[PDB]
């Protein structure tokens, strides 16, 4: 039993939506989106080079084929990332081997955005997987296809760390831990490894953690274990959680179907809910995620008549509390962007003090060079209840 | 718990969603007296609703404030609403969930003002509205077949093959119960009977329910009547006298299958089924033969299942297998599929809750509901 | 065990190496509905590929992924070679050397995707790009003749002396047996049937496979099928109607032979084949002559090849011997050619392997295979 | 003087040849009574053809004898032609040669039994039958150009480049103004208004024809109408009664471009004219876009044209000049270029003679005519 055990999702109106967009078409299996409580950014096709749309979230309707986009990449963008502690930054990785980190102004984009802020020059070819460090300020994490993850000091133009002999096939996907101290990684392997950037360590790895030769995801949950998605031989999707401790066997191991596309976990701190997201597929399924066995608890699936491209996430901030809100997902279309809502259903029209715990706020925790010394600490709480 | 209504044109069945049969059953009709009142002291209510008018008939003007599907009295229907709710099942509106059931080709306002009564009366949690025929193969256990669903106010046909229905291919009637009773009446006066006001509307609906029946020929059957006595029967009318209809007893369910004695252009309910599979797709159209559901009371008179058969037969090919599937609980098939359909742990994402109304106005179930 | 993948326009022959049969033939569609459902807790799937595709072509709209035996949709081509794997062979493609084929003067783009999904999303550890019209001589057990394989999408003539293939003479035509089945369609209307949606397409298809047939004399069967009902063939659809067809039945696969029919300039398949052994030197055409091979689905009408010797003759000097080859079993020559060319021991070293498509990209298929 | 009948589903064009216009313009229906006449002596015919059949509607079933350019009934097919013949154009047709239009791809036997129904009954001197989409072509004074004739039953396209036509390129599709006509009555169900006798579907035709609109952003307009009362208008009924219609005005003429509104899975007119362009030679595709012709009374929405012109402008490459000809009286074009060829000195030659009938039986329409 759980409030969580009632959640149903309700799309939003055509009128709030966004239409008019050429979505990107590269074959990587990235979010393919960025949201943040100001803006929206979305991966877009180019004639020539690599673009993005970034338009304020007030912005719904349709949208100006001429609308200015974020074009400086020489190639198409692989992916795009918010930075957690400033709404008006953005990083994007692309083919062109280089990661770019923009300036968005508050009113959003007149002309064209070409020039951006840093240009991190660190691999050899496509960099596919851009993360920011939850608490360290200007603390972001590259990983492309030179199987290297190197960290970047946004403020400075500097290579803090980098790591090569770590991860010898292509690597998946990279999730910061809870304080920013480790990160999980998924590799073509199908190994999942744990590893410590700051010392340049393998703290922990599992080989074969699931049996398919399709690609497998491996985020880090709020109280420390990993949760992965992947295939059996006959290509089962496959849920698994794994104590980084006891990596002998997986505290879970269920099965979903025998549908192709990567699945995508979308994972909410305060409500220990994992949103499971496959590409091309039509249905998005929550999880509750507990110290109860079987630690995997299916909730409920949202259900539509239309594959997604991609998926976006818009954090605790920008969700409407008074609502009962807890998740908002910016379904991708071909040429659409549907806002998703996730909300629990209660009778009350109050504030819910168990619904909205205390989220990690927009005022970065540490800072680069402290963080580099070993300083650790955990994000700085805000509340929800203004 | 879930509440379920099935508001047809004559009757109002509501019941619990989980349940195998409605709790309450009662005619849809408001009664007001036409006379003045000369005691004093006496009980005497401004309006009488359900089986209340039923009995009160002799002195009251019975109206129906539903008319071929589409409510035409508002305020008449708040009260049917209301007696529902607090006189039949005994609940409050408020703590349970709402299932409604509409014909299609409905007016767009109809399901709207549903929707602002449920809501801002009621004050419902959350409210769906839902096609009478799709419910009623619900009943049934089947995701393929084409549903003749034919009450009192709406005689429609909704064709479904794999779980999707065909839009275009839904055929709607305005022929039905109350046109076979009026069409009684008519022919009731052949034989020196009379029947005008309300009340004695209800009792020519009592006679036809119990002494009508669809004859698999009629032309043969017309002749049989026409040479002896041996269809003849008897009916008591409340206050004693006897009546004795022939011919009547299967005259009056005819009007189903020829429209033209009623002076209406459309074609019968065989041929409205036939034509319904006809607008669909050749490769479902076998499936569509072998899996046709009879819904409504109108489908209760006996033989009407041999009748489709053979009407159908004869306009299918012959390589078909004409399956007409009549099963006994049929006058109750809308509410037990939607009762099944309420219960469902995947239909719990599909109520319009009581936010979506707030922040969209009545028009949310034109994009919540089918 | 290597896998050997026959991916046609139309259909999609699979099996393992070393056997006699393909394991897996199934149409190479993708159907996705047209309709909204509407009963909530049936599983419903997104699409169907195959034959679920087929069954369930009364509600979907069905979409071949190869057009003019060249990939159109990529993102439909995944879906099908995924149910090829692991639901109709049952295996792990990561395991097993998977071994494609391609019609020639195909656009150099087609078979790098095909490298590079092989590798990148099912990771098979090798893999290899066969010419059709070269297995189907395998299949025959010679190593001298000119190959006509005509399928779906592709006809193409290969001819190979001694094991050795003449790239100049390659000719290759885009009429094949869905523009048979597309003629078809447009010369039923004649007759008043009418066909138009993709689930009719298939239709169409059946008839032309159970119906059709190549005339010796195409202005002799003209005068025969106008004079008399002896060439009339009775059908019946899936809704039970039942169709006659007259000159129909031969006018469609006359198509072939002349492509006028179609308002396609090019000349028939007797001629392509003809010309491409006059392509050839002179010294090799006499054998190529005797060892005319017929592959592929659409020369499984009868008389066909009596029709291409007829013809062939009377371009050919009259001192040549015309000898056709159309083995019963010819629809699965192209697998059965490559069941066997994967088999060979002196085959395993030509395998792109994995380690070499990753140090030279999806170009590294230009270098290995022909 | 020669004699031009254009017969489409809906309505009948006659006239002499020479003439600029047509003399007899009348509605290709036949009605007769449902009910019984209990007035002696005066004049009750047996049924009704045209404009009588138009007045007196109330107390007839009108049937059309031609549905999708098919005629579906040869008896009635006769009363129509005796009607324009004796009492419209008041002419004997054994005196005067007969020019008769019929749409692409239809049944062979159709334009047969026209053949021997004008040679046997009406003894014409000379016939022949002719494509509308090619008389369109004439009215405009042009030799090169696509034409897309859409009337009340058939929306067809045939390319003309320097007096060849493409018969492979020539699209046919069974959406036309009668369609729109009945998913008009569908949605005006929405707002409560009932029609469903033959008679009432002439008056949503009226409706049809006075208040719809081709909306040139489709997307747009649904939200202009959604929020403000500027696009309602009102219609009065034959009986006094006012209906007011919204985003139906311009929902109706949209299925013409997104035939999905009624369930068909074929593609739009934009589309249509365009596959039918692109399965032209590539040299000749310039022409036909800078001379798309309309025809018909279905093109004759306002804002039809422009509406064309953006579709095919996003279909076709943006060095191409799209320019969408749409005269005035296209309504009449078929007649008016049937007149002109009718009246041309090269024509007199192409007549099918009565002699040539007698001789080849109806048949000889298949070999002299197009
Ligand atoms: N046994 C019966 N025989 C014939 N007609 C019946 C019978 N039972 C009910 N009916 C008719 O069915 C009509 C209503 O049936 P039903 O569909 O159950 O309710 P509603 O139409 O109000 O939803 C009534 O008008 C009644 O005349
Ligand atoms: N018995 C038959 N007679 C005529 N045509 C056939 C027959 N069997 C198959 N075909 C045609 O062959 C085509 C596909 O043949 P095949 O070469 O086996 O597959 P693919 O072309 O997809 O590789 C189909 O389009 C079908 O119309
Ligand atoms: N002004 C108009 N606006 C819209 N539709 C029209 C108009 N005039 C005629 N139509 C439609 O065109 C159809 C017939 O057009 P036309 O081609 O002139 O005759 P036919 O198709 O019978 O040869 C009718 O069904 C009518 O609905
Ligand atoms: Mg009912
Ligand atoms: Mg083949
Ligand atoms: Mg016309």
């Amino acid at each position: 039993q759980s409030k969580f055990r009632h959640v149903f999702g309700q799309p939003v109106k055509n009128d709030q939506c966004y239409e008019d967009i050429r979505v990107s078409r590269v074959t990587w299996d990235s979010t393919f989106c960025a949201v943040n409580p100001k803006f929206l950014a979305v991966i877009v096709e180019a004639s020539g080079g690599g673009a993005f749309l970034v338009l304020p979230l007030s912005k719904t309707g349709r949208i100006d084929k001429a609308y200015p986009t974020v074009c400086g990449h020489t190639g198409p963008v692989l992916d795009i990332d918010w930075c957690p502690h400033n709404d008006e930054v953005i990083a994007s990785g692309s083919e062109d081997c280089t990661v770019m980190v923009w300036q968005i102004p508050e009113n959003g984009l007149t002309s064209p955005l070409t020039e951006p802020v840093v240009v991190l020059e660190g691999h050899t070819k496509r960099v596919g997987i851009i993360a920011w460090h939850p608490t360290a300020r200007n603390v972001l994490l590259s990983a492309g296809c030179d199987n290297v993850v190197l960290i970047w000091n946004v403020g400075t133009a500097e290579e803090l760390y980098r790591l090569d002999s770590l991860h010898p096939d292509l690597i998946y996907n990279v999730s910061w831990n809870h304080n920013g101290s480790l990160f999980c990684s998924a590799c073509k392997d199908k190994s999942v490894r744990i590893i410590d950037p700051r010392r340049g360590t393998l703290v922990a790895e599992r080989e074969k953690a699931h049996e398919g030769a399709r690609p497998m995801r491996a985020i880090f949950l709020a109280d420390g274990k990993v949760f992965t998605t992947g295939f059996s031989r006959m290509s089962e999707r496959q849920l698994a959680l794994w104590d980084p401790e006891n990596l002998e066997e997986p505290m879970a191991l269920q099965e979903l179907d025998s549908s192709n596309g990567a699945l995508l976990p979308f994972y909410d701190p305060d409500t220990s809910v994992v949103y499971v997201c496959g590409k091309g597929d039509s249905s998005i399924r929550y999880f509750e995620i507990t110290e109860e066995p079987p630690y995997i608890h299916f909730l409920n699936t949202f259900t539509s008549k239309e594959p997604q491209r991609g998926m976006g996430s818009m954090p605790k901030r920008g969700l409407e509390v008074s609502k009962c809100e807890i998740a908002r997902f910016y379904k991708l279309h071909e040429r659409k962007c549907e806002p998703i809502v996730m909300t629990v259903p209660r009778k009350s029209d109050l504030f819910q003090d168990d619904l909205y715990p205390d989220t990690a706020g927009p005022e970065a925790a540490l800072e680069a060079e402290e963080w580099v010394s070993g300083r650790d600490a955990d994000p700085i709480l805000i509340s929800l209840r203004e | 718990a879930a509440l379920v209504v099935d508001n047809g044109s004559g009757m109002c069945k509501a019941g619990f969603a989980g349940d195998d049969a409605p709790r309450a059953v009662f005619p849809s009709i408001v009664g007001r007296p036409r006379h003045q009142g000369v005691m004093v002291g006496m009980g005497q209510k401004d309006s009488y609703v359900g089986d209340e008018a039923q009995s009160k008939r002799g002195i009251l003007t019975l109206k129906y404030p539903i008319e071929h599907g589409i409510v035409t009295n508002w305020d008449d229907m708040e009260k049917i609403w209301h007696h529902t709710f607090y006189n039949e099942l005994r609940v409050a509106p408020e703590e349970h969930p709402v299932l409604l059931t509409e014909a299609p080709l409905n007016p767009k306002a109809n399901r709207e003002k549903m929707t602002q009564i449920m809501f801002e009366t009621f004050n419902t949690p959350a409210m769906y509205v839902a096609i009478q025929a799709v419910l009623s193969l619900y009943a049934s256990g089947r995701t393929t077949g084409i549903v003749m669903d034919s009450g009192d106010g709406v005689t429609h046909t909704v064709p479904i093959y794999e779980g999707y229905a065909l839009p275009h291919a839904i055929l709607r009637l305005d022929l039905a119960g109350r046109d076979l009773t009026d069409y009684l009446m008519k022919i009731l006066t052949e034989r020196g009977y009379s029947f005008t006001t309300t009340a004695e509307r209800e009792i020519v609906r009592d006679i036809k329910e119990k002494l009508c029946y669809v004859a698999l020929d009629f032309e043969q059957e017309m002749a049989t009547a026409a040479s002896s006595s041996s269809l003849e029967k008897s009916y008591e009318l409340p206050d004693g006298q006897v009546i004795t209809i022939g011919n009547e007893r299967f005259r009056c369910p005819e009007a189903l299958f020829q429209p033209s004695f009623l002076g209406m252009e459309s074609a019968g309910i065989h041929e409205t089924t036939f034509n319904s599979i006809m607008k669909c797709d050749v490769d479902i159209r076998k499936d569509l033969y072998a899996n046709t559901v009879l819904s409504g009371g109108t489908t209760m008179y006996p033989g009407i299942a041999d009748r489709m058969q053979k009407e159908i037969t004869a306009l299918a090919p012959s390589t078909m297998k004409i399956k007409i599937i009549a099963p006994p609980e049929r006058k109750y098939s809308v509410w037990i599929g939607g009762s099944i359909l309420a219960s469902l742990s995947t239909f719990q994402q599909m109520w319009i809750s009581k936010q979506e109304y707030d922040e969209s106005g009545p028009s949310i179930v034109h994009r919540k509901c089918f």
